[PDB]
């Protein structure tokens, strides 16, 4: 029913989630800035971020492939891959 | 953890790939290249069940039967001519 | 009154009718779901007039439609009753059949 | 997002909602309401019953066929 | 069958007040009603266990095609968990749910009233198990139990699906 | 679903995998979101602290306590997303992914429609089997020294190549038929 | 009923003197109108049966083998067409004269009035089955089925043959007519125990009895799918039609030396019908199908009850339909999958729609899905069975439950779930296959209207 | 964006 | 009920055994005390197709109330009084099969009180 | 093209026999633990966990998906039967003892109360009900010749 | 392309939030993720829904129907 998404549509949701979580600035964030070395979260931050986007965008990244959701934009290509977006 | 280095590039790389594939998936203006009513099944189909029922089954011993009809006290047998006896009266 | 008969082997009838336009070629061309919804739509008010009947005058009816084999002492036939459970029940049905053809219509969009 | 849809998408907002909807929704409750009431009145023998229980404990023993002792 | 009925009705029921699938706690509603309906045929009651048939077809049906309103406006979410405030976003559906719901609950003067309380007085006025008069009536207590489960869940809270709305 | 597993897991990620399914079964028995962002912010506390015990033993012990507590503390029927494995509508439209192997045997009328999408499917097998002599090859030069072999397979490393076996990884049934 | 086989011999020439590339068709399309022929044969119309000669007759009984004997003939070579086409232009139009025979014989020994006349073209029917399953058959263990369905049918046969020639000098003649209308009622002594042994036992080994079944199993599985469908549809039947026709005599023993097979058989019913359950051969799990619901015949034919027989009969007919169909179907699987396997090809509806509703309606008639002859024939032996003791039903009773499940498990992981990821791909059906089916079940649709012809000679 | 919607062979 | 607890509960010897009602003669404590009454020919009721249940001593209001059902049909809403009538037939009947179970119940005590006040 | 030795063969007697056949088994020579011999016929078919395809971990891309099990991996025996349909070894939030004792409990508990049930009923301050002519003597079908004795009821 | 409000509009004041804020901050802890819960209770949801208001949906014109029928 609902319009299928976007790469520059699960792009600004994304960061809009990320620039809710008062840990990380919302001036700061970058779509290629990684979590854990250049904005400063640590390890059990970054679990919570890829849940919040679990839950924004309604699926489950999978362990394995969530261990590495770093870059706040391989979060926006994983998603996108994960459902065909071909923009 | 993180991508490895060269695992980010197999993921870099091959989605680039799907991206091209979803495009090509994408069919071209003209891919698809081709080369009351009411009373029709209501009617028509009742018109032959009828003649079934009324030319067959009715014909053909006990094909339709059916529980006798009800008679209560007062009322009139309109086959025999017969009016039911009205009933004791209610005394209370 | 044919008219009881009748609709109890009619409904069985129309609601067949989607079953083999199906298996020939007809129903690419017509719209399968528009067309059944309304066929079972005219099935609930051919139910209908037999209910009136049986309330009108709470009778029964007992069909026997074809005979299948004599098998002897035990002959076997196909038999509609049409006593209370089986009109009432029909009439609900289909109600509750055509409202879910429906929206069968509008959930499985897309499929 | 092609403006063909019906209604479109919000991203945490209240989903607007079309005149129909709201009216159609408050329509069937109403009548829901119109019906119990309206029965209530004209039938009120759904909770109360329109037979009184008796007291089986106030029959005089002459009711009972209770012959006096002895 | 008195006795299975009345197993079943609150086995069922006990079991659909934890669960957390809208669509799986109207299907165990279906056998708790039929569970009621069962009891009637085992007190000998079979016009009544008829009546109850159809009156339990009408609200049944409307309960779960409303769930499949809210499951497919929603993002396919079919647990109450996720869904909520569905009464101000979607009234209509909400509106068809709490009839659907009190009719389930047997309100007084809705279709469920009519043939329900009549064999729930049959039951409280034959000569039966008394294991099984007493699991009948509880077992229509939590019918209004899960019945308050689901619209308290899925209508009135606030909402909880996922972010974009459609 | 795309990454290789690794062999061994560490303790990490034994750890940090366990704060998800510890706060997503949080989020079963606490439903409303309120009690939930409290009830959980007081869970990373737990985690949070005996964060840099650096006692392994030590740590391997709070760890090995810690997925006791969580097994006989958990929900039932905890939430597991719609499209998930163990969900809802798990494999629900696998029955619409055919494998698009099967385009090739279509009667020449059928592809006769739907003209330019075997012109670019064409255009791909090219690809497929004009690469496969440099991509066996490539996954064999670079076999590392006999040793230690995980399921990792290499990127491109030179122009024109395309990633060693990339035919199913893309041209892989879309998820929604 | 000199034409249902006298021009079929003719096509035993046809076969031979036609062009390489028309042979199949000529063949084929004949034997179409061969099985028209035979039609006539069910025009009774009367009581009395139809002594169509002194040694050729046809009673209600045999009637509705021969046409499915003759019709049959059309579809074995059209379900071998396929395999059986990489072969040099004399292999092919042998393998054509060896089905042609078959049918001849099994013609014959159906419309036979002598017994002996059975025994002789009973047994003879091995040569022609014997060929097709060792000379065409695929795996390396043919030699071996081969063996086991020569030997056990042989060492059975032995037994009758001496039988059949002792009640001819007990009574005077092996005439099916007049041995009927004679007095020959067994003695129940210890000698006569065994001559009833002697005759069901032959009949009862090619129908298999939970004791001698593993032949069928082994044959079925190598055997080319025109030798399995000839075994399952007209082979294993032999032997019910026998069992019928030779306890008109040894009529009083049969009522207390049947115990041991009805339990035989019985028990027999659920372990073979549990043990298809999980079978990872299809073939496998078919013949073993075959077993159990071939297991419930000789406890109808021994329990001896009007409805007992005709549902023997119904389910006889139906259950031969049935089960080629299925073999059919298997083999078209295992052509394209090259492997027996059932795991393996999994998904197919996703790739061959239609095939798969072949596969859905023969698994309902499997089952007892009940506007099928096949229900009306397991519902009829279930009545008599619960007449004989009214704790057949519970064993009778697993059965239907075990048979609904390892029906539906071969439509839910061959013809369901997901599909094989790229086993070679698999083309598309051919039309032959589809036909091949079709005109298996168009048949079963057809006799499931008028179940009156197919009811045995008891009703 | 019409998509081509892959399907078995569906003429034989 | 309450009844039940003074049976199950408390003593039995007094209280009445429901499969037995009419356990004392249905004499006792009567002059004469006359029979009950039906309305409705046997026939009537036979004619009427009444269900043997629905054959009580109120078959006779019943019959009025079908009458009243045919009759008036496309108005359903309209036999209420006969409904009414027929359901105060019954209640006056439930209340009569309350009646003689309280008499059973008060007479079986008659027992223990005479019957002990005899020892 | 499968070689008798790439198929499976006799329990493994001799220490190299068991290593041997972990080569043709695709496994660790240290895992292979031949299923015991007790002439069953298993022979040298390596005894692997009888744990179902249902906890294999669901994300990873098996190569045969719905079985969950790779290309060469060694096949369970049983896999016919802990399959992702028909039996599931999984583990359970409850015990396994706590499950079967609770469940069944219920199920005695209610059967018994059913029973204290029936001992002690429930039935209202009613007395019996009463038929008209002799309990329908004639119409519950009796025979119209011989008249039953009669069955009288009485007012209040 | 779809808009999206401004990630700034959402503030935990005035919302259930604020008080889970509140206590979670005695405790020293302040949960970070509270502002994406939000628009939950932000606006238009934000009014608390009482159970009688659900059922008695409608109940205002319904008995201001049913005072006119059994007026006429
Ligand atoms: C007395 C009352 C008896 C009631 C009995 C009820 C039993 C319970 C229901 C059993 C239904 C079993 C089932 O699942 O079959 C559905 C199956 C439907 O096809 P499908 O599964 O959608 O096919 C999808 C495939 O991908 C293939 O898709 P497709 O592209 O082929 O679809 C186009 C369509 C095009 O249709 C055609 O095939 C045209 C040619 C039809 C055959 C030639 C005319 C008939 C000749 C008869 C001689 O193909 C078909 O739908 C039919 C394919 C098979 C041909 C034979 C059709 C069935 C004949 C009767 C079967 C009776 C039930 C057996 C079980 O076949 C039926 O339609 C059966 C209909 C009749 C059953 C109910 C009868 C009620 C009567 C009252
Ligand atoms: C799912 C399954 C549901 C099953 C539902 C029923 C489960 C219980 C079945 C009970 C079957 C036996 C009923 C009679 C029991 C008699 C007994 O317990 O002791 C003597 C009983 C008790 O002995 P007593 O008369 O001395 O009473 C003792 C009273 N105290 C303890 C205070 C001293 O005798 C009776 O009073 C009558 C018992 C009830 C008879 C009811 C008959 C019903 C119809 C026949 C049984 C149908 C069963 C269907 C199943
Ligand atoms: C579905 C399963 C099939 C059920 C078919 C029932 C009717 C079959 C039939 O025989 O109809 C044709 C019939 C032929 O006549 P005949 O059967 O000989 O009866 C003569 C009685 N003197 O009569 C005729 O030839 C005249 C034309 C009749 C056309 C109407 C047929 C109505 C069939 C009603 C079936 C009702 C049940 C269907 C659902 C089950
Ligand atoms: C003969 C021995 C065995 C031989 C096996 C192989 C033979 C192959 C070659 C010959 C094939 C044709 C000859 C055999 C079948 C003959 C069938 C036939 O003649 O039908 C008769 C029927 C008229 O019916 P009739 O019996 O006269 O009426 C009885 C009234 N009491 O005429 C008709 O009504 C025709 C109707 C056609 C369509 C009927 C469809 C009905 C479907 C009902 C079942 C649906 C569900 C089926 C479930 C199956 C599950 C697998
Ligand atoms: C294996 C499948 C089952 C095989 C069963 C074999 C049974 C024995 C062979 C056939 C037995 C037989 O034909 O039965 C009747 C025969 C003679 O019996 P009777 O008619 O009484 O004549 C004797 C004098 N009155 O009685 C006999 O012939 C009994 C002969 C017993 C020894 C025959 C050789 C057995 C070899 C093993
Ligand atoms: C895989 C099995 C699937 C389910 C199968 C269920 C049916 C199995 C039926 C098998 C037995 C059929 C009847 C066999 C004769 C039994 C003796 C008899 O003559 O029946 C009369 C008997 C009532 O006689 P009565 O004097 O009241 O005393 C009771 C003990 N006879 O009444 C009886 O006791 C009849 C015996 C039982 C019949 C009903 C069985 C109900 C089974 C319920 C579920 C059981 C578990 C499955
Ligand atoms: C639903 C019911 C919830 C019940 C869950 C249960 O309480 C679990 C709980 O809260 S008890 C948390 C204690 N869990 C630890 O103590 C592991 C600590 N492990 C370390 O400290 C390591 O030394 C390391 C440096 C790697 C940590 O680094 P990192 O933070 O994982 O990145």
């Amino acid at each position: 029913d609902a319009p299928p998404l976007t790469l520059d549509g699960i792009k600004d949701r994304v960061l809009y989630v990320l620039k809710l979580y008062d840990k990380i600035d919302p001036e700061k964030l970058s779509v290629n800035s990684h979590f854990m070395k250049d904005l400063g979260l640590d390890s059990l931050d970054q679990v919570e971020i890829i849940m919040a986007m679990e839950d924004e965008f309604g699926f489950e990244i999978p362990d394995i492939d969530a261990e590495k959701l770093m870059c706040p934009q391989e979060i926006v290509d994983y998603i996108a891959d994960k459902k065909d977006v071909y923009e | 953890s993180g991508y490895t280095p060269d695992e980010k590039l197999r993921l870099q790389q091959l989605r680039e790939l799907r991206r091209r594939w979803l495009k090509d998936q994408e069919l071209s203006p003209r891919e698809p290249v081709l080369p009351l009513f009411a009373v029709s099944h209501v009617l028509i189909p009742m018109w032959f069940v009828h003649y079934y029922v009324k030319y067959h089954m009715a014909t053909k011993p006990y094909t339709i039967v059916s529980s006798k009809p009800r008679i209560f006290p007062g009322d009139t047998i309109l086959e025999t001519g017969e009016v039911i006896p009205p009933m004791r009266d209610f005394p209370d | 009154m044919n008219i009881f008969t009748t609709s109890i082997l009619l409904i069985f009838i129309l609601l067949l009718s989607p079953i083999l336009i199906s298996m020939s070629n007809l129903i690419k061309h017509i719209n399968f779901p528009l067309y059944t919804t309304t066929s079972i739509k005219f099935s609930f008010i051919i139910s209908l007039l037999p209910l009136l009947m049986f309330f009108h005058n709470n009778m029964e009816y007992m069909i026997t439609t074809w005979h299948w084999v004599t098998m002897n002492s035990m002959e076997l036939k196909m038999s509609f009753k049409t006593d209370f459970f089986s009109i009432l029940f029909t009439s609900v049905a289909l109600f509750v059949t055509w409202s879910i053809m429906q929206f069968s219509s509008w959930y499985m969009h897309s499929d | 997002a092609g403006g063909g849809v019906h209604i479109q998408p919000r991203y945490r907002e209240f989903p607007q909602l079309t005149r129909s909807q709201v009216i159609q929704g408050e329509f069937l409750s109403s009548l829901m309401w119109f019906w119990i009431l309206w029965r209530f009145w004209h039938d009120s023998d759904a909770v109360l019953g329109h037979f009184s229980y008796p007291d089986p404990s106030q029959w005089t023993d002459e009711e009972l066929g209770i012959p006096p002792d002895d | 069958m008195l006795c299975l009925g009345a197993l079943t009705t609150l086995f069922t029921a006990i079991c659909a007040l934890t669960q957390n699938d809208i669509k799986k706690i109207i299907a165990f509603s279906t056998s708790s009603q039929l569970g009621l309906m069962m009891v009637t045929l085992g007190m000998n009651q079979p016009h009544l266990a008829f009546l109850h048939i159809c009156t339990h077809a009408f609200f049944k049906a409307m309960l779960f095609m409303c769930s499949g309103s809210i499951i497919h406006s929603l993002a396919d979410e079919q647990d109450i968990r996720k869904m909520g405030n569905i009464t101000k976003i979607m009234p209509f559906t909400s509106s068809c749910l709490v009839i659907g719901s009190l009719a389930l609950t047997g309100m007084p003067f809705l279709t469920g009233f009519y043939s329900k309380d009549l064999i729930i007085e049959a039951i409280n006025t034959c000569n039966t198990n008394a294991w099984a008069l007493l699991i009948t009536l509880i077992a229509t207590s939590m019918t209004a139990m899960y019945s308050m489960r689901i619209i308290y869940f899925v209508t009135m809270t606030k909402p909880r699906f996922p972010p974009l709305i459609s | 679903a795309f990454c290789a597993p690794p062999a061994y897991l560490t303790h990490q990620q034994k750890v940090l995998r366990l704060y998800k399914r510890a706060l997503r079964h949080l989020e079963s028995w606490c439903i409303h979101r309120d009690k939930y962002r409290y009830f959980a912010c007081l869970m990373r506390a737990r985690f949070e602290e005996h964060k840099n015990e650096k006692d392994m033993m030590r740590a391997t012990q709070l760890l090995r306590e810690a997925e006791e507590e969580f097994w006989q503390n958990q929900h039932p029927q905890p939430y597991i997303f719609p499209d998930s494995p163990g969900g809802t509508s798990f494999e629900r439209y696998e029955c619409y992914k055919v494998p698009e192997w099967c385009l090739d045997y279509w009667h020449p009328s059928e592809k006769a429609m739907y003209p330019d999408y075997f012109s670019k499917r064409e255009q791909w097998k090219k690809l497929r089997m004009e690469s496969w002599d440099r991509e066996v090859k490539q996954l064999q030069e670079e076999t590392s020294p006999d040793g230690i072999m995980t399921e990792a397979l290499p990127p491109a490393r030179r122009e024109g190549d395309l990633p060693p076996l990339w035919w199913h990884i893309v041209t892989r049934p879309r998820e929604r038929p | 009923m000199l034409k249902i086989i006298l021009p079929s011999l003719m096509l035993l020439p046809l076969t031979w003197l036609s062009s390489p590339k028309k042979t199949w068709t000529n063949v084929t399309s004949y034997s179409f109108l061969i099985s028209l022929t035979s039609l006539t044969l069910l025009w009774q119309t009367d009581e009395n049966y139809k002594n169509f000669s002194n040694m050729f007759s046809s009673d209600p009984l045999s009637t509705p083998l021969i046409i499915l004997t003759a019709w049959l003939l059309p579809l074995m070579l059209m379900a071998s067409q396929n395999h059986l086409k990489k072969d040099n232009n004399v292999l092919q139009k042998l393998y054509i004269s060896m089905l042609i025979s078959l049918q001849i014989l099994l013609i014959m020994t159906f419309s036979a009035t002598e017994l002996i006349m059975f025994y002789i073209l009973f047994e003879a029917t091995l040569i022609p089955t014997l060929i097709i399953i060792t000379r065409w058959g695929n795996q390396t263990e043919r030699l071996n089925a081969g063996i086991y369905f020569l030997f056990y049918t042989l060492i059975g046969s032995i037994p009758l043959l001496i039988a059949l020639i002792l009640i001819q000098n007990h009574v005077g003649t092996l005439n099916l007519m007049i041995l009927s209308f004679t007095t020959h009622t067994l003695d129940a002594s210890w000698s006569n125990n065994l001559l009833w042994l002697a005759c069901m036992m032959a009949f009862l080994i090619k129908m298999p009895l939970y004791g001698v079944h593993l032949w069928l199993p082994k044959a079925h599985v190598e055997a080319p799918i025109a030798g399995s469908m000839i075994l399952a549809a007209i082979l294993l039947k032999l032997g019910s039609y026998g069992m019928i026709r030779i306890s008109i005599i040894l009529d009083p023993l049969t009522k207390y030396m049947a115990y041991p097979f009805i339990l035989l058989s019985l028990w027999g019913m659920i372990m073979t019908s549990s043990i298809c359950l999980r079978q990872t051969d299809l073939k496998s799990l078919i013949a073993y199908s075959s077993v159990s619901h071939m297991a419930l015949v000789i406890a109808s034919i021994m329990i001896q009850t009007p409805w007992s027989f005709m549902g023997a009969t119904m389910l006889m007919i139906a259950h031969g339909l049935t089960s080629s169909l299925l073999f059919c179907l298997a083999n078209s699987n295992y052509e394209r999958i090259h492997s027996r396997t059932m795991i393996m090809a999994r998904g197919l509806q996703m790739v061959f729609p239609l095939m798969a509703t072949w596969w859905l309606m023969a698994s309902l008639a499997n089952l007892a899905l009940p506007p099928s002859i096949n229900l009306m024939g397991e519902l009829f032996i279930t009545m008599s069975l619960f007449s004989w003791s009214n704790f057949t039903i519970i064993l009778m009773g697993i059965n239907i439950i075990i048979t609904g499940m390892y029906s539906m498990y071969m439509i839910i992981t061959t013809q369901r779930g997901k599909l094989t990821n790229h086993m070679i791909n698999l083309q598309p059906s051919h039309t032959r296959e589809l036909t091949l089916m079709a005109l298996h079940m168009i048949p079963l649709i057809l006799l499931t209207t008028s179940p009156k012809l197919i009811t045995g000679l008891t009703m | 964006k019409r998509l081509f919607v892959v399907k078995p062979s569906l003429y034989y | 009920g309450a009844h039940l607890t003074r049976r199950y509960l408390w003593d039995a010897s007094v209280e009445p055994d429901p499969e037995k009602i009419p356990s004392f003669p249905p004499d006792l404590g009567f002059p004469e005390r006359k029979e009950r009454v039906m309305v409705a020919t046997q026939q009537e009721m036979m004619d009427a197709q009444l269900t043997l249940q629905q054959r009580d001593y109120c078959a006779h209001y019943l019959i009025r109330l079908l009458k009243c059902k045919r009759d008036s049909f496309p108005n359903f809403l309209a036999c209420k009084h006969e409904q009414h009538d027929w359901d105060y037939c019954e209640h006056l009947d439930y209340v009569k099969r309350m009646k003689e179970f309280e008499r059973e119940r008060r007479l079986l005590q008659r027992k223990k009180r005479r019957a002990l006040k005899e020892a | 093209h499968m070689t008798k030795d790439m198929l499976p063969g006799s329990y493994p007697r001799t220490p190299e026999e068991r290593a041997a056949a972990a080569k043709k088994y695709n496994m660790r020579v240290e895992d292979y633990e031949p299923y015991p011999d007790d002439g069953m016929g298993y022979g040298d078919y390596p005894m692997l966990p009888n744990r179902s395809q249902h906890e294999r971990d669901p994300w990873y891309q098996w190569d045969h998906s719905e079985l969950r099990m790779n290309w060469g991996e060694p096949i369970h025996w049983d896999l016919d039967m802990y399959i992702r349909n028909r039996v599931d070894t999984s583990p359970t939030p409850v015990s396994w003892d706590v499950m079967c004792k609770h469940l069944f409990g219920f199920v005695a508990f209610m059967v018994f109360m059913f029973w204290v049930g029936h001992v002690f009923p429930s039935y209202q301050p009613v007395g019996p009900k009463q038929y008209p002519y002799n309990n329908l003597y004639l119409e519950r079908g009796g025979d119209p010749t011989k008249e039953p004795e009669p069955v009288v009821h009485y007012d209040i | 392309k779809m808009e999206l409000p401004d990630y700034r509009q959402w503030k935990i004041e005035g919302t259930p939030l604020e008080t889970v804020q509140k206590k979670l901050a005695a405790r020293g802890l302040r949960d970070p993720w509270a502002r994406n819960e939000a628009w939950r209770y932000m606006g238009g949801f934000a009014g608390n829904i009482t159970f009688p208001s659900v059922i008695l949906k409608g109940f205002k014109w319904g008995f201001a129907a049913f005072v006119v029928a059994l007026g006429a």
